[PDB]
RNA sequence: CGGAAGGGCACCACCAGGAGUGGAGCCUGCGGCUUAAUUUGACUCAACACGGGAAACCUCACCCGGCCCGGACACGGACAGGAUUGACAGAUUGAUAGCUCUUUCUCGAUUCCGUGGGUGGUGGUGCAUGGCCGUUCUUAGUUGGUGGAGCGAUUUGUCUGGUUAAUUCCGAUAACGAACGAGACUCUGGCAUGCUAACUAGUUACGCGACCCCGGUCGGCGUAACUUCUUAGAGGGACAAGUGGCGUUCAGCCACCCGAGAUUGAGCAAUAACAGGUCUGUGAUGCCCUUAGAUGUCCGGGGCUGCACGCGCGCUACACUGACUGGCUCAGCGUGUGCCUACCCUACGCCGGCAGGCGCGGGUAACCCGUUGAACCCCAUUCGUGAUGGGGAUCGGGGAUUGCAAUUAUUCCCCAUGAACGAGGAAUUCCCAGUAAGUGCGGGUCAUAAGCUUGCGUUGAUUAAGUCCCUGCCCUUUGUACACA
């Protein structure tokens, strides 16, 4: 049918699996501490998760 | 008997304004107070590029999280500990108090 | 508790769960003065308050408008029944936030009103609200396709070192 | 539009005890985390409160992968015709 | 924009007009005769009917081949 | 702006040098070529291991194909005598996609057929923009009010001189009072047997155990004191402070005693400007384009790596200061069991040469890895100047891991093949103190994963304490037919 071949590709693993929590894309991704959220939206909201540029 | 309270907050003043007030809390009912350990802290090293896109010069930052964790020991059962530690909280101070 | 993750993994989770309820409320109650929010950690009850200008127009019909905001963190974070709590609370001294003067000078701009004159209307506020300073610029296209950027400037008001983080508020 | 009507009068009389719900932004799920219990999949109710709002009864917010759902004051008489429930009963928004 | 090969049509679906009078057979007693099957599924105790196919008998929502 | 002059400054400049590149192999990106596609942005500093871009799918924006509406809404019919959904079969097919041809069962006002319309777009437009970053500009520069001058654009303050890293001050003075910036400020390093504290850190003593001839060692075992070694908190300490000189003897400068420091490093960083880059980061977006046979969603395969050539950043060598084989002996940054998430770091005990396979546990982390038994270093053989046991490119055969899937070899292990390269031209890059250079270890991207990048740690110097010669930068004077300069 049509439900076979909609969301039939395995994604547990790989970069096609972790995506941005803001912008959905698949680059620039901190996967670091669980944060799964691109380098470029870390930085506006830097002060707000709580980074501070301190050296 | 053996009570461990665990001092985790973000703010270097906010944790060092507390840790030293359960010891003036404890004392007041005069029991067996053990010191704060300073125990090394856990830095936060994020370096990301600074340019959205990748046009310009490479320059780098540095985002930081320095968490600090104190612990003291008391030796009271739980109903002397359950007093003093509502008392005088800031929610930057987690503060995690295991009975065994 | 259940999963029990690390102390490094508790105070990262805490600053998203800070940073989208940031952009969550900025999206929502900007109209009725929205200025931050801060949460009260205690055992079992979770406080967090809403700091806004207009306390009156952000309770809405009979308190509604707070009993919709209670059950939105009830169901997306997957917090407990009855498990965090919310209040408005008025934020003193409101021309000197910043951000509360952002949308105060979107609306104007947002209004019709001219883009020099919103410009003035909030600069004599924040002084007549005891400032010492205060730097306004609004970019984009002005009276044509070409950009143009603003820049009306008076008071004291620095750029660098340690203490613009404390002494200055940007939005 | 066509998902089944075993999967309608749930979603509204959930929409009914809360006046707002949420929804990951998520085409590729099987069930919702707030519904669990029912099968009730993720990308045909996105399709559910946005027609809800094609004829202006429900209101959108956005949190970085959320869809919120307020109801309108014009949203309770839509669900008293079309779930026929008494005029008494009142979201728990609209409870004090 | 413009393309070479001819587009595929859409399927006609046979739309039957009083499609449940060809199940039964009326009769001027007090009897109904069913022509066809009854499926012994669970989903579908007696009511449900089954495909008459040019080829052999078959069940068509509940997904359950039949052979003589 | 000057191939005009006078001052001051800089290893993105020189001097004196170091390591290099360009010379050889390989990796990666660009140009060109080719292809169905080899997607594209970026081209001196300020593009070319850059988009965190280490592309099997995805990423993918490209191509060959194949499906779907996920066209909501408002309006005309069509409609319960049914508007309309899916379905195992035979061929179709890549898939057992009812996707299609035959052929009926099935859901039930949701629907489908047209118009507006909205949605979607990694479609175009950064010379329309937001936001962000970079550069001018790491230099010390920039601006108001009052007053003075000129009809005026403008100018004085913002300076003749001295001093400084500094518009840093002293001092003069139609300028005075001021403001941003520099400085100041934040973090780190270093010195305090002074204070607080430690059974997730150790030291010292007691008592044993093991061994050797009262004593010595043990990460072997339990106790009481302590913070010297472990940690982080409050304070202190350094100020040209003292002395000898130079200097208006003011600003300040050099040397010396004493002292852990008599210039640690990074962050922040002013006005104005580029039509610098980013719409392919966005549920940031104006405008233009498509929208049902879609530039929208999804699936199969390929590609972005393609190869007559050139260029850029890099890794490995050209050996004896060394290659090899053994033995010896030392680190710190960190990180580790995931909301979705299906995937953690590892002790110990077996199997196999190894890659690796199997069992049990510990650690959500000062607890387990761990006392992080790292390279480097030190000691003892072989080789003997041989393109040689240097070198490891190319390539054959076999064995293992992750993944649904490795062929265009994903990686890892074994045997074998053993090329160029004998210190690299024109030219060019970075750096003066734990610095360069050598060397390894953490993090990112990671299911499989470091030739890159980000930090940490080890060994550890030669040269120089000056200059405008070149490259440039900041003031003053001068001249201009330049003012997109």
């Amino acid at each position: 049918g049509h439900q076979q071949l909609y969301w039939s590709h395995p994604r547990k693993f790989g970069q096609g699996s972790r995506s941005c929590r803001v912008c959905s894309n698949r680059h620039g991704l901190i996967r670091k501490y669980g944060l799964n959220m691109c380098r470029q939206c870390f930085r506006q909201y830097a002060k707000d998760i709580g980074f501070i540029k301190l050296d | 008997h053996r009570i461990r309270i665990t001092l985790t907050s973000r703010n270097v003043k906010s944790l060092e304004k507390v840790c030293a007030d359960l010891i003036r809390g404890a004392k007041e009912k005069n029991l067996k107070v053990k010191g704060p350990v300073r125990m090394p802290t856990k830095t936060l090293r994020i370096t990301t590029r600074k340019t959205p896109c990748g046009e310009g010069s490479k320059t780098w930052d540095r985002f930081q999280m320095r968490i600090h964790k104190r612990l003291i020991d008391l030796h009271s059962p739980s109903e002397i500990v359950k007093q003093i530690t509502s008392i005088s909280i800031e929610p930057g101070v987690e503060v995690e108090v295991t009975i065994a | 508790m259940a999963v029990q993750i690390s102390k490094k993994r508790k105070f990262v989770a805490d600053g998203i769960f800070k940073a989208e309820l940031n952009e969550f409320l900025t999206r929502e109650l900007a109209e009725d003065g929205y200025s931050g929010v801060e949460v009260r950690v205690t055992p079992t009850r979770t406080e967090i308050i809403i700091l806004a200008t207009r306390t009156q127009n952000v309770l809405g019909e009979k308190g509604r408008r707070i009993r919709e905001l209670t059950a939105v963190v009830q169901k997306r974070f997957g917090f407990p029944e009855g498990s965090v709590e919310l209040y408005a609370e008025k934020v003193a001294t409101r021309g000197l936030c910043a951000i509360a003067q952002a949308e105060s000078l979107r609306y104007k701009l947002l209004g019709g009103l001219a883009v020099r004159r919103a410009c003035y209307g909030v600069l004599r506020f924040i002084m007549e609200s005891g400032a010492k300073g205060c730097e306004v610029v609004v970019s984009g296209k002005l009276r044509g396709q070409r950009a143009k950027s603003m820049k009306f400037v008076d008071g004291l008001m620095i750029h660098s070192g340690d203490p613009v983080n404390y002494y200055v508020d940007t939005a | 539009m066509l998902m089944p009507k075993k999967n309608r009068i749930a979603i509204y009389e959930l929409l009914f005890k809360e006046g707002v719900m949420v929804a990951k932004k998520d085409v590729h799920m099987p069930k919702h985390p707030e519904l669990a219990d029912k099968n009730v999949p993720n990308l045909h109710v996105m399709k559910a409160m946005q027609s809800l709002k094609s004829r202006g009864y429900v209101k959108e917010q956005f949190a970085w992968r959320h869809f919120y759902w307020y109801l309108t004051n014009e949203g309770i008489q839509y669900l008293r015709d079309y779930l026929h429930l008494p005029p008494e009963i009142v979201p728990a928004t609209l409870r004090r | 924009k413009s393309y070479t090969t001819p587009k595929k049509n859409k399927h006609k679906r046979k739309k039957v007009k009083l499609a449940v009078l060809k199940y039964y057979k009326v009769d001027e007693n007090g009897k109904i005769s069913r022509l066809r099957r009854e499926c012994p599924s669970d989903e579908c105790g007696a009511g449900v009917f089954m495909a008459s196919h040019f080829d052999r008998h078959y069940c068509g929502k509940c997904c359950l081949t039949y052979c003589f």
